[PDB]
């Protein structure tokens, strides 16, 4: 991984730059491949103004992939925090308020503890200390209860979002696959490239919905990095 | 409450008596006084010491060892001051590495064979005495220690023999810990003296047994000097004045459901049979002057 | 995962067996694919008795892949334990013996501590307690030292074995690639199957050494599970 | 060794003094007895106390609040018997939620504002008083707590972040002002019984486990036998008090100093009565023993 301990063990043995140069040329094909998918997405986007619904389905999936990028796997539950600071009919938020109320009596008796004297109220000293370790055990019982419920709620809503994400990531390819989305100009692409359409059953000469599924995330991704120039 | 230990005498179902605290209080005097006062109305009472102060010899001018016997003047006084280091002398190499694996192993095995020697005979009751608390109180955790030991060796000469030996230690210590929480035959007393820290670590011990589920009802104090009529030492007056200040706070807590045993310091380190009888007699009839 | 809480949340919404049946047919292709690799391994095994050295190279690589299966990533260092309980010229095992020697003085002074009395030798009490926490700090310093050296030695020898593993996993395909390993009978396989030989530059009608690299691990793997019947 | 505190006297570059221990010893009377002969040769000495017993009310019959002042009969006695719970009074929802992960917040803020007011002026030396030890020396963790406070977060938010950064650099320089050993000292107290010797011994290696030495140990209530007159209690009490007293003579008499302070009749109150008690810390009275 470091390419330094591998050189520290390369001394034990006694060509390599030929494969080193021969490997790096292959990435040019995939970068210009994504650049031509960028140009065909530009020409697909111009054709809608002068002239359907599935493109808007991809339009919503772009904001889904954006939230996939600017995901806070904790901050989604930070939205769930104000989600559950709202409902008064919540059973759990009632005990959450009782938790904060007990925290108020905790800090209150701790103030009365340190305010008290260890000389002439030693009986009240011990009664405070007993109430102190009385409440100290029930404190983290709620930390075991509610944070358990919270991480289970996260495990629910991860899949609850994941269904809405990958259901559209596999339905688009299930249905409306043979039905051609649009027809490529005759003669622009070699025969072997057109084959891509043939494998999902769509008629030869039209495009499928994959590069629209996966690589359109890169299309807004540069606009995502445009926002990286906006704030920073 | 009733300022005596008469309720300790009255329950015939009692079997085990625990007595302790911290240093500087003379627990041995309380121990032998409790033993001899128990011998008035009991059948077969055995004392046992593990504190390295070999004090019962000084209590009776007679050497004792690793075997019980009857001492003179009594038909019920049996004791054997033993050492915890004898089991490690029995270890005197892999078991030393096991003793490195967990900070305590051999002391529990010594305690176990001690209790097997205890339950070998048909004795009525016994009593105890211990060191400072951080090395004392791990004997309650000896079942959890042996649980860790068997969980360790279950992953780790014949090993089946020490497996069956540790299983016998497991079931024996489970019967002992089960007998601990029954509370109809196991009691515990603690001692202290009128100053700050002596009173301080006392409630720490009480809340310790509170988080292990063993109550008590009796707490003894020591050296409570009451003034002689007429005669006075001028520094003794101020010592008594400050002594009452810490005394009344112990009244301010434990007068609800505990007992207070007033015991004055005598002029001599009380030895001899008859002197220990007179010293023990005050734990039934409480002396009270007008104060 | 359970397909029961997923049905408990399927009630919130209001086809599915079409994808359920369409997915299950794909595994037939991979099972008959492994059955034809089984038949080609049978015909490759028959060709050696009537007939070389690179088959013995694969023979050693089979025991390498076996150790890859019955790998103990700790138990390799369990071999390293008796590897380093041997050399008397080792610098580290010298301090390991000094560690066990200090452990002997530790348990010795701890015995003299608990054997001692807290009343009338309080100066010796404190001198023992000071020597106790004196040695207690130097105890885990060696646990930080030697176990660090041990995990670094493991990280060295993982790659030291990995070179001997993947060097034979790629050299074989580098050299002796165009040079044909053996010739397929004329007419048994369709032209498209012969495609595999054509890509590594080996002449059409002969085979290369891939299925011998990866799928021969399955050949002894059933014999590996034969050992699962031997002990159990 | 030397039975006095002369090394504390002629140093004159000291700035910080830590004196505590355990209760029932009258350590505040020892601190005032130290400070009296402290100011006899000095210029600007300030007392600070934080124990909930307001012992300086008993010491001078004059109430001290949250501001320094001077009491009569002196030109240098300055003290303010403040409480740390005023910082809790200063905290009377996220800030109150911050008490969960770290149970100690207001004590570090109290040491902030107090030591800021201390280092505001140019006083020569200060004196201190503390709670029991496990609640005392947890203040040494304040650089660690503020370390993780700055790690917790790392314009209503960043301004307090810069304020806590100023608290960070201030507490880092004051902790750098601690291990210098030419201005920061420590004296512990004890009494002749078992447990006081026990927890004092437990206290010493804690400052050894933080890299702070000591050289001065004070004992208290050392009873002396009366010639001619005799009490039968005091004989055996003298025996028991000797028994531990000789045990400490095997302990510390090669690199520590032993202070003999005998008990008196009453709690010594008032300035002129306290002066004779404060006299014994330099000229140690010694009967023939
Ligand atoms: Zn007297």
């Amino acid at each position: 991984v470091e390419q330094a301990i591998e050189l520290a063990l390369e001394f034990f043995p006694a060509l390599r730059p030929k494969v080193a140069v021969a490997m790096r040329y292959v990435d040019v094909g995939m970068t210009l491949w994504r650049d031509v998918m960028l140009a065909l997405f530009v020409l697909g986007a111009v054709a809608w103004w002068r002239a359907m619904s599935l493109l808007l389905v991809i339009f919503l999936l772009e904001l889904v992939v954006q939230l996939v990028n600017t995901i806070g796997a904790k901050t989604i539950n930070n939205l769930l925090w104000r989600f559950y600071l709202s409902i008064p009919g919540s059973p759990l938020a009632k005990d959450f308020a009782e938790q904060r109320a007990k925290q108020k009596e905790y800090l209150q008796v701790r103030h009365d503890l340190n305010a008290t004297s260890s000389q002439d109220e030693f009986a009240k000293w011990a009664r405070l200390q007993r109430k102190h370790d009385k409440l100290m055990d029930e404190l983290e019982k709620k930390k075991s209860q509610l944070d358990a419920h919270r991480t289970s709620f996260s495990r629910k809503l991860t899949i609850y979002r994941w269904i809405l994400t990958r259901g559209m990531q596999w339905f688009l390819c299930f249905w409306f696959s043979s039905q051609p989305m649009f027809w490529l100009p005759y003669g622009w692409f070699p025969y072997w490239v057109e084959w891509l359409v043939s494998f999902p059953n769509a008629p030869m000469g039209s495009v499928s919905i994959v590069v629209w599924q996966s690589a359109c995330s890169g299309v807004l991704a540069l606009v995502i990095e445009a926002v990286m120039a906006v704030v920073r | 409450m009733e300022p005596t230990l008469q309720s300790i005498l009255d329950q015939r179902s009692l079997r085990w008596i625990f007595v302790g605290g911290k240093g500087g209080v003379g627990k041995t005097t309380t121990s032998c006084s409790l033993a001899i006062q128990l011998a008035k109305v009991r059948r077969s009472v055995l004392l046992l010491s593990t504190d390295p102060a070999h004090n019962l010899s000084d209590a009776f001018s007679q050497k004792f060892g690793k075997e019980a016997r009857l001492v003179e003047g009594f038909d019920n006084l049996y004791a054997m001051e033993i050492d915890p280091n004898g089991s490690m002398q029995d270890l005197l190499g892999v078991m030393q590495d096991l003793a490195y694996a967990i900070p305590g192993i051999d002391e529990a095995m010594s305690f176990a064979e001690v209790l097997k020697q205890v339950n070998s005979l048909s004795y009525e009751t016994i009593v105890f005495d211990t060191a400072p608390t951080g090395h004392t109180l791990r004997f309650l955790q000896f079942p959890t220690v042996l649980e860790k030991a068997l969980a360790k060796v279950s992953q780790l000469q014949t090993l089946s023999d020490v497996m069956e030996k540790l299983d016998s230690l497991r079931v024996t210590i489970s019967e002992v810990n089960a007998q601990f929480k029954d509370e109809r035959l196991t009691t515990f007393v603690c001692v202290c003296i009128p100053e700050f820290l002596s009173l301080y670590e006392t409630e720490r011990m009480i809340q310790e047994l509170a988080n292990y589920g063993i109550d008590t009802h009796c707490i003894v104090v020591n050296q409570l000097l009451f003034p002689k009529p007429g005669s006075d030492c001028e520094q003794c007056t101020a010592r008594r004045r400050m002594q009452k200040k810490y005394l009344d706070q112990i009244e301010e807590l434990y007068d609800e459901e505990f007992n207070v045993v007033k015991m004055p310091l005598l002029v001599e380190e009380v030895r001899g049979k008859e002197r220990l009888e007179k010293f023990s007699e005050m734990l039934i009839k409480p002396f009270v002057p007008p104060e």
